[PDB]
């Protein structure tokens, strides 16, 4: 039939999108006490496993589309379930939008692998002190608040104190306009919904979405002091369905702003 | 068969349900803390329609919740006013209320903390002595 | 009865009837009383047992009755159970009154007398303190608002929270003191609660609340007591927000208790609030964060019991119904686990229960149906239903919902932390709550692993205890120099931090894998950073281990050093039975286990002089009912299983036991089916319970340990209900390993001296080779990187090495008994002991593998090995041998040339010599004498059960005893045939199983160990109990429950690869034990040989062709090789060609040459070509492949045999029949026609008369049934499309033959029993009367798998013995004496007459299985396909001959597009047409 030639075609297109392959990172004693080479570690682990999986799987499906072997009972469910567009479940290990069709999956892990191949370069070309200095994007990352707790531990083990008297600030500043700080770390592609943040000041506007060059996590000790109530806390979501919550930021929004219509209004940051 | 997509339809729904001997008591008060509640009801439920936006998933905000609303509301209400055919609008439990559709009622089916943020920001904005004033506003801005 | 007292609705309906049967004992109700109360353990009587005198606890606390209420006037069960529950509920509202009577009067106070304040708590429960502490508080606080009533007045709230202040600085210093643990948990629960009520105080102050009637104290739990009031039970009145309840006045004994969490009493209020709302609550959210625990505490708190319904397998509902309703007349609540497990259709009933119980409490704002009652709903019910993310939609409206989502982890940490009399407990707190947030997440995960809220508060618990500990020390060492001794100082100058690390280390740095050690170090430092612990090496432990190492030859080491890691492990293995009394060792198989509790337990016997006893038990090889005891139907004796008998042996202290140290190791594999009963030891009860009704407290010394391999089937429920040490495979080192079996073969010699000298100068030969980066560890290695047939354990290899270099050393030993004269040197030991290396890491470490992967073994080893090797240019060192006189010598001058007799060729008991035979031999000579168990592995037919049988017919002294493993095989076997072989005798030892006669080693052949099925959590309870021999040397003998020692007996078993279906993959605990050895199907020129001997006494019948065996044999060889190479198992499942087919060659040709006297060369090469198109090509499935085939067998016959005329030898038609001659000659095509036709009209004439059209195929297919039908033990497959005559030729060829067809008769309600009454009928039929049957059924007659199996054993034996028991049974022995005695056999026992049963059976049962690698290989499958092109154009013929299709008008087309391909040139209208 024709459907097995445009799943062919389909095949193809996705295994020549879809890099090629993913370096592991080489294992250091050093390394090893470092908390954040520990989670990136984990992290180019399971997206190099799954990357071979999706790889082994593809060059099944286009060599079976040109017959040359049989359909398994797996195979069979795998050709079916991606004729029908829904998401297989063994290529999903990670949490996912719940209505991702196949194909813009295939875009997003495209993305995650080439960031993972950007990551990994830049442990193998020095190490985790160039490795502090990434400007990692949380949707990218399979589980990002591994990441933000990582960050945590770094600066903990660096400057020597307790992760519980330890908190966070953020820094929403220009790509171009940002300091690499011993306590700051680069987070990219954070979105707002429904508010717009200048000069760390946060204001109601209509705008359905604004995008954020570059966010700064810094972590400072527990400063024990009250709030003002100028300050907003804004949930953080992976995905716009906001299903999980992976940490919470907290803002200070701009004069005769009501917090309340902050919280009103849905107010949240996205990372993708 | 769907409700219409409405804020005036869910109130018209919620005072043809609750029946007209009930909101009309010895309290006179009573029938505009009715009509609070159905209001903050209906605001609810048509931010469900919003899903990403309104709220972090959709949550059965159904009819039992406001008939245990409806409850709450009267039974605390016989309990400040002992058979009195007015009281005080500062006299009115505001608090309990507050904390009671915060916690118990609305706020149960609250899983993420943030819709529970919401939900106590859109009870201290409605749920207040302030509500008693002819100025009040049930909402900012709308156009 | 049952309306009377409805709280025995809970206890089973069979325990029903055995409370009405033990009416009149009231010391057999305890099991009851247990089950339907709270925590009441047992209710206190007097020595008459006529008047109850008090209620006791499971912890042991007891209430004392203000009126005992004797049952001698009330002998009623249900009259004296009520006044029993009245009267506990009267004293309980009592000594409350009582209680909180002091409790004021120690309130309101400056400051407590610490004395007078622990004689009130002692002087009352747990509860009841708590409850006064609350009653008071809430009193104290509510006169302190009504001072308020005025308005903006100075506070005593002041006071009240002064007042709780110095109360809890008082339980802060009197917990810290040694205490009593029942005063322990007393004091834990009261300050819990006065830390919630110091918290809650704190924030009525900053709120400058004012009126009592502020909703701001409404919301927290209002505790109201009037002791005026006449009725007690309500005396007591409980109130949050609106809510009011009376309390329950129901004893609990002691239970824990939360913190009271924000999240808490969120879940507090909501419940309330749904309960004055007349509806239940559903409280959802993931496991793990308090759901139910947070429901027990809110029942608990009101003072009503909880029923936790634990939703999983284990549920029912006949049972659930019956409690459900109890709980309806009860007014007891009741706490559904989780929701969402229940499968659907009793997820829909059990919601319709609920939804008519929950409409009937709404009514009640009474009576409705449950199990056809009518029954009061009380008003103090409520109902609970937690679930992990939902409702079903009958309850969504009548159901409320909560987010559990997380509870406040901080909060409590905090709170328990305090309650262990820690200062500075939240900073500890909020430092070791994130320390877990981390350890859930950045540890590699495992299985075992379990970080939930639990674990926090059992390593608080444990935190607490050391510090108790630590400050008993110092007061000990401070009583010893000098006196000042002070609580508060030592407290003071105590650090905590500390403490807390120690606790950590000591629970989970034992369940960490090698790897995560680092990470949690990393933790450590990142969460508690500057502070560190090291674990306080215990020196005499320590130099107790390295004594008993010593003595049991076993490697020490420190740390670092070799064996360190095992030495830590054992050492945390210590401590942890000192804080727990139960264990799990995991591990991988063969880590550390069994010699790790071996040497703790007798260096402590050594060390404290507590002598130390093991009961060492397999729960698996044992039935659990056996294991735990029996229940009689009719007069319930107790019949003690093997775990409770040895309980209650070392509870009776008949012998000291009690001051012995009692070790219960449980080595085996764990499931949630035994260990469900003994759940109730591991907790802090420590009482083991019985299903008769007795009882056995599990004395302290008795210490119980699982030795288990894996946790991927035990619930965490048991994981977390005690402790745990992992034993990862690199805490034993390899080289760790060969220093034990080289001090063992220095230290023992193997009889039971010289050959004890002999050892030692061996072993200091090869010790070179055992050293650190060695040959075998480099070989092992290698081994480990190829792939082998049975899963590689390493253990497995080792043991294999070693027993074969024992057996070298036995060799050595035997020489120089042949030799007196001239013991061997130690040039010539050492020579041969380093060839006898090499060749043992060759045939134990490829031993698995193919012959390639071996070769490659070879290649390696003698790339890297330094030991000279034969120099043959090719043939690997595997063929090669080492000579007793340490020479490399060929394995081929060991293989004779044996000549078998000519009749018999191709025998079943005839084994020829060969290269892998010789080899085998030997290898099966050095593992049996030795006594090490084996298995043989490799592809079906290879021929390893023979290649043993030779073996062990060959050896002395020992019978061979085969059994066949089949799916449904139990230990019970084994049993059997130990009991018909061997007999118990009674030894000082203990009880002995030896086989009856005398010096002679009963080795137990098993066919097909892999065989019987995995059970679903992961076990072959038979392959554990040769496990359980082999290890143990011995077993348990379940009649009496004795340990029964194995003497002279061994076993050896084989198996397929696991790769094929149905062959399960064995247990690495059980490979580790025996070596395994490799049978593949014989190379060409072995084959060669060993058919060349059959083909040469073949020949010898007719000498005038006896020059033609070997280039036959040559032609043979060379057509099943090509055979093989194109016919692969890929293509298709039965593509397997073996040497039992080669042998089924060779015996066809014998059957054919045997009654004929004369034949030239072609007549042979026509019967040769017959057999192998018989063979090889009717089990082809594409038509191509057989004219493949038949070219092949051409192309052979002409190179291997040019001298001969193709025409005559190979003519096309190649069929051969005994019907028209009286021998089995070459038959004309055409005249077999004929006479199959008359056969034919015979058949019409009287069998079924349908037409039946003679085309080629259908006389080949009706010569092979035949052919088959002729043989005996002849089982057919007949795969072919529906339709195309399968059944019918086989019935034809039954009448031709005189067999009496049968098949199955079969529909929907024909079930496994009709289908076993049928087998029995046949079976009875076809061996009993010598009635020859032939039996047909079809795929249509296979709706179960289970059918399929019958049949596989039925075919593979012969016989099943599932088949016949009982009546049956005897029936059957009748009809087969009838028989016997017909024939002329005179036979008396079963055995015998089931035997010649057996063999009529197998000759005269001919089974035929017709669809469209063990069936395969033992029957006979035939293509038939669909008919061809002729077949069809024939039947047309013959079936359109009636109407006239004749035209003379016909003209012949130019063109025919010729389908039939044999179309005459000229196609006449008939012929034109049926093309
Ligand atoms: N400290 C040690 N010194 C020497 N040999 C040791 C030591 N510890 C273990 N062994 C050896 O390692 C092997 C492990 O034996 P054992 O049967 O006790 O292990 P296990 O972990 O209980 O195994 P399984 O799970 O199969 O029961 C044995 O060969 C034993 O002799
Ligand atoms: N409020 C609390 N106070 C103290 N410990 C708690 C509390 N809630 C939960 N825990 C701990 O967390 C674990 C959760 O147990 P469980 O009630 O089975 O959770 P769930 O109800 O989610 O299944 C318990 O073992 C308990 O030790
Ligand atoms: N050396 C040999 N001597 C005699 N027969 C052999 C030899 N090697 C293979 N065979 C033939 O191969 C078959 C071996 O398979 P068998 O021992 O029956 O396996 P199993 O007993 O496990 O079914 C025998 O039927 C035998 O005729
Ligand atoms: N050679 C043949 N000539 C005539 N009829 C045949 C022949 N082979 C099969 N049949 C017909 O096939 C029918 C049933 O065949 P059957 O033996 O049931 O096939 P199967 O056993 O494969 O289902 C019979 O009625 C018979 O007439």
């Amino acid at each position: 039939p024709a459907w097995m030639r445009t799943l062919h075609t389909t095949a193809s297109n996705w295994l020549h999108l879809i890099p090629q392959t993913l370096s592991h990172l080489k294992r250091t004693v050093e390394n090893i006490k470092d908390p954040l080479f520990r989670f990136f570690e984990r992290e180019v682990k399971m997206g190099a496993k799954l990357l071979q999986d999706v790889r082994q799987d593809l060059a099944d499906v286009v060599q079976v589309c040109e017959g040359k072997k049989k359909q398994t009972n797996y195979l069979r469910t795998l050709i079916n379930e991606l004729v029908k567009g829904i998401l297989p479940r063994s290529w999903s290990h990670y949490t996912v939008p719940a209505g991702m069709t196949v194909i813009q999956w295939v875009s997003d892990f495209s993305e995650r692998i080439k960031q993972l191949q950007n990551i990994s370069l830049a442990a193998a070309s020095g190490g985790a002190k160039e490795l502090k200095n990434i400007h990692v994007c949380l949707g990218g990352l399979f589980v990002p608040e591994a990441y933000i707790t990582a960050t945590r531990q770094y600066v903990a083990q660096a400057n020597s104190w307790s992760l519980e008297e330890l908190c966070l600030e953020v820094n929403v500043t220009t790509s171009q306009g940002a300091t690499l700080d011993a306590c700051s770390f680069g987070v990219t592609g954070l979105k707002l919904q429904g508010a717009t943040c200048n000069n760390n000041k946060l204001s109601l506007s209509n705008a359905i979405s604004t995008a954020l060059p570059l966010t700064q996590l810094r972590w400072v000790k527990q400063t024990n002091t009250e709030k003002k109530a100028s300050v907003v806390t804004l949930p953080v979501y992976l995905n716009f369905t906001r299903a999980d919550l992976i940490f919470t930021v907290d803002f200070e929004i701009a004069t005769k702003e009501d917090p309340r219509s902050f919280y009103e209004r849905g107010v949240a940051v996205l990372c993708t | 068969f769907e409700p219409p997509p409405g804020v005036k339809a869910n109130m018209l729904r919620t005072f043809s349900s609750i029946p007209v001997s009930r909101i009309c008591k010895s309290p006179n008060e009573r029938a505009r803390l009715y009509f609070l509640l159905a209001w903050f009801h209906a605001i609810i439920q048509e931010r469900l329609r919003y899903a990403p936006l309104g709220w972090s998933k959709k949550y059965e905000f159904g009819e039992s919740d406001l008939r245990s609303a409806c409850d709450t509301v009267d039974t605390w209400l016989d309990d400040t006013a002992k058979g009195r055919q007015n009281i005080s609008p500062d006299k009115i439990p505001w608090s309990a209320l507050k904390t009671l559709m915060a916690q118990s009622i609305y706020g149960g089916r609250v899983d993420n903390e943030f819709d529970q943020r919401l939900l106590n920001t859109f009870l201290e904005r409605l749920f207040t002595t302030r509500s008693f004033d002819s100025e009040f506003k049930l909402a900012c801005k709308v156009d | 009865e049952r309306s009377s007292f409805p709280r025995f609705y809970f206890v089973g309906d069979e325990d029903l009837l055995e409370i009405i049967g033990n009416s009149k004992n009231v010391a057999k109700l305890q099991k009851h009383f247990k089950k339907m109360f709270a925590g009441v353990s047992s209710i206190i009587l007097n020595e008459d047992n006529s008047v109850v005198l008090g209620i006791s606890s499971r912890e042991g606390e007891e209430v004392m009755f203000k009126t005992p209420v004797s049952i001698t006037e009330h002998p009623k069960i249900n009259e004296w159970l009520t006044l029993v529950e009245k009267e506990m509920r009267v004293t309980l509202a009592k000594l409350l009154a009582e209680s909180v009577t002091e409790v004021e009067i120690f309130g309101k106070a400056t400051s407590i007398d610490p004395n007078t304040y622990i004689t009130w708590i002692d002087k009352y429960q747990a509860q009841l303190v708590v409850l006064s502490a609350q009653i008071a508080w809430s009193e104290n606080v509510e006169t302190a608002l009504s001072s308020m009533g005025g308005g903006g007045d100075a506070a005593p709230l002041h006071s009240v929270l002064s007042n709780v202040e110095v109360t809890l600085n008082v339980l802060a210093d009197s917990v810290l003191m040694e205490q009593p643990p029942l005063r322990r948990r007393k004091l834990e629960h009261l300050i819990t609660e006065l830390v919630h009520q110091r918290d809650v105080t704190r924030s009525l102050i900053k709120s400058k609340i004012d009126n009592a009637k502020s909703f701001e104290w409404l919301s927290q739990m209002r505790f109201y007591f009037d002791p005026k009031q006449t009725d007690v039970l309500q005396q007591l009145s409980i109130q949050m927000a609106n809510a009011k309840f009376n309390y329950g006045f129901e004893y609990l004994g002691v239970q824990d208790k939360l913190v009271q969490t924000p999240l808490t009493d969120r879940c507090y209020l909501t419940m309330t609030q749904a309960l004055e709302a007349r509806l239940g609550g559903s409280p959802f959210g993931p496991a793990g964060t308090g759901k139910t625990e947070s429901v027990k505490a809110l029942g608990h708190q009101l003072g009503r019991f909880v029923l936790v319904f634990n939703c999983d397998e284990t549920f029912d509902f006949q049972a659930m119904g019956r409690i459900f309703v109890g709980l309806c007349q009860v007014g007891a609540w009741g706490c559904f686990d989780e929701f969402n497990r229940l499968e659907e259709r009793m997820l829909s009933a059990v919601s319709q229960q609920v939804q008519c119980i929950q409409e009937a409490l709404r009514e009640h704002s009474i009576t409705c149906e449950l199990l056809n009652k009518q029954v009061k709903v009380s008003p103090d019910m409520a109902i609970f239903i937690t679930m992990n993310p939902n409702l079903p939609d009958n309850l969504k409206k009548l159901f409320r919902s909560l987010a559990m989502t997380k509870p406040d982890r901080q909060l409590i940490a905090q709170v328990m932390l305090y309650s262990q009399g820690f200062r500075t407990a939240e900073v500890l707190a909020n430092k070791i709550v994130p320390f877990f947030k981390l350890c859930d997440e950045q540890l590699s995960s495992q299985s075992h692993y379990d970080f939930g809220l639990r674990a926090l508060k059992s390593v608080l618990v444990s935190a607490g205890n050391v510090k108790r500990e630590r400050i008993q020390k110092i007061k000990r060492e401070k009583e010893e120099r000098g006196e000042a001794v002070d609580e508060g100082e030592i407290a003071e100058n105590l650090p905590e931090q500390e403490i807390l690390i120690q606790s950590v280390c000591e629970t989970m740095v034992p369940k960490l894998v090698a790897e995560d050690i680092p990470l949690l170090f990393s933790l450590l430092s990142d969460v508690f950073p500057g502070v560190q612990y090291h674990r306080g090496e215990m020196t005499a432990l320590r130099e107790e281990l390295k004594k008993v190492c010593q003595e049991m030859y076993l490697t020490y080491g420190d740390g670092e050093e070799v064996g360190g890691m095992w030495v830590e492990k054992v050492l945390q293995l210590y401590q942890i039975t000192q804080i727990n009394h139960g264990l799990m060792m995991v591990g991988p198989s063969g880590s550390g286990k069994s010699m790790a509790w071996r040497v703790l337990l007798k260096a402590l016997e050594r060390l404290e002089g507590v002598e130390g006893v093991a009961h060492i038990i397999d729960p698996k090889a044992i039935s659990k009912d056996h294991l735990y005891g029996t229940l009689d139907p009719n007069t319930r004796e107790w019949t003690d299983g093997l775990f409770t008998h040895v309980l209650r042996k070392i509870i009776d202290s008949v012998r000291g036991e009690l001051q012995k140290r009692q070790w219960i190791v449980f080595d085996g594999d764990v499931d949630p089916e035994w260990v469900e009963n003994l759940n109730s030891v591991l907790d802090d009860n420590k009482l083991l319970t019985l299903p008769n009704g007795e009882r056995l407290s599990l004395p302290p010394n008795v210490r119980i340990m699982f030795e288990v391999q894996d946790l991927k089937y035990a619930t965490l429920a048991t994981v977390s209900r005690c402790g745990m040490v992992w034993f990862s495979e690199d805490v034993l080192s390899t080289d760790m390993i060969f220093n034990n079996f080289l001090a063992r073969l220095r230290s023992i010699p193997l009889d039971e001296s010289p050959m004890l000298q002999i050892q030692r100068d061996a072993a200091t030969i090869m010790q070179p080779y055992f050293t650190s980066n060695g040959l075998v560890t480099k070989a092992l290695e290698h081994a480990f990187q190829l792939e082998h047939i049975m899963d590689l354990t390493r253990l497995r290899c080792l043991g294999s090495l070693f027993s074969m270099l024992h057996q070298a050393c036995r060799n050595v030993a035997q020489y120089n008994a042949n030799h007196p004269d001239f013991p061997m040197q130690i040039e010539q030991l050492e020579r041969y002991i380093q060839r006898y290396l090499v060749y043992a890491i060759l045939w134990s470490l490829s031993g698995d593998s193919r012959l390639k992967m071996r070769a490659e073994l070879g290649e390696y080893i003698r790339r890297i090995t330094t030991v000279p090797l034969p120099t043959a240019p090719n043939i690997p060192i595997i063929d090669y041998e080492v000579s007793i006189s340490g020479e490399w010598s060929p394995w081929q001058a060991k293989v004779p040339q044996i000549e078998v007799e000519t009749h018999k060729v191709a025998a079943p008991d005839v084994v020829v010599p060969t290269l892998d035979t010789v080899r085998h031999e030997a290898l099966l000579y050095t593992w049996l004498a030795e006594h090490k168990p084996l298995v043989l592995c490799g592809p079906p037919g290879s021929g390893k059960t023979m290649t043993l049988f030779s073996a062990l017919r060959a050896l002395p002294d020992m019978e061979v005893v085969g059994l066949n493993f089949s799916s449904a095989t139990t230990p019970e076997l084994l049993l059997k045939t130990f009991d018909h072989y061997c007999e118990y005798r009674r030894t000082p030892n203990g009880v002995v199983l030896a086989p009856v006669q005398l010096g002679k080693w009963l080795v137990l052949f098993c066919d097909e160990i892999n065989l019987p099925d995995m059970d679903k959590y992961g076990t072959q309870r038979v392959i554990s109990f040769i496990r359980q021999m082999v290890e143990h040397g011995g077993f348990y003998r379940t009649s009496d429950q004795t340990w029964v020692k194995l003497e002279r007996i061994q076993f050896v078993g084989a198996c397929n690869p696991p790769t094929d279906p149905g062959r399960k993959p064995l247990s690495h605990r059980f490979l580790r034990h025996v070596p395994v050895v490799y049978v593949d199907y014989p190379g060409p020129a072995s084959l060669t040989q060993i058919y060349g001997t059959f083909n040469r006494a073949m020949l010898r019948l007719i000498p005038s062709l006896r020059t033609y065996a070997e280039p036959l044999t040559a032609a043979m060889v060379e057509f099943y090789t090509m055979s093989q190479e194109r016919f692969t198992q890929d293509t298709q499942p039965h593509y397997i060609y073996s040497p039992r087919e080669m042998t089924r060659w060779v015996r066809g040709i014998f059957e054919a040459l045997r009654p004929l006297e004369t034949l030239p060369v072609e007549g042979l090469i026509r019967i040769w070509a017959h057999e192998a198109l018989r063979l090889f090509q009717d089990r082809l499935v594409e038509d191509e492949e057989r004219r493949w085939t038949d070219e092949n067998i051409d192309t052979v016959a002409l190179k291997h045999f040019p001298n001969i005329d193709r025409e005559k030898a190979m003519s096309r038609p190649i069929l051969y029949s005994n019907w028209l001659s009286k021998d089995y000659i070459p038959v004309d095509q055409e005249e077999l026609r004929d006479y199959v036709k008359a056969r034919l009209k015979v058949f019409y004439e009287e069998e079924l008369d349908v037409p039946l059209v003679l085309f080629n195929e259908v006389l080949d297919h009706v010569l092979r049934i035949d052919r088959i039908f002729r043989q005996p033990q002849g089982h057919l497959l007949l795969i072919g499309v529906s339709g195309a005559g399968k059944t019918t030729l086989s019935r034809f060829v039954a009448w031709m033959n005189g067999l009496s067809v049968y098949q199955i008769k079969v529909h929907r309600k024909y079930t496994g029993e009709d289908f076993d009454e049928d087998l029995r009928t046949v079976l009875r039929r076809s061996g009993c009367k010598n009635e020859k049957i032939a039996f047909i059924m079809d795929e249509s007659n296979v709706l179960d798998s289970g059918f399929l199996e019958r049949m596989n054993t039925l075919l593979a034996n012969g016989e099943v013995p599932g088949l016949f028991e009982g009546d049956e049974y005897a029936t059957l022995m009748t009809q087969c004496k009838e028989g016997a005695q017909k024939e002329g056999l005179m036979l008396d026992s079963h055995e015998e007459l089931y035997k010649w049963f057996t063999s009529q059976v197998i000759r005269n049962l001919h089974v035929v299985f017709t669809m469209n690698p063990a069936l395969f290989n033992r029957c006979v499958l035939n293509w038939f396909g669909d008919w061809s092109t002729e077949a069809l154009y024939q039947v047309g013929k013959e079936f359109t001959s009636k109407m006239d299709l004749e035209k003379p008008n016909y003209i012949v087309p130019d063109y025919m597009p010729v389908v039939y391909d044999k179309l005459p040139q000229p196609p006449s209208h008939r012929e034109a047409i049926v093309n």
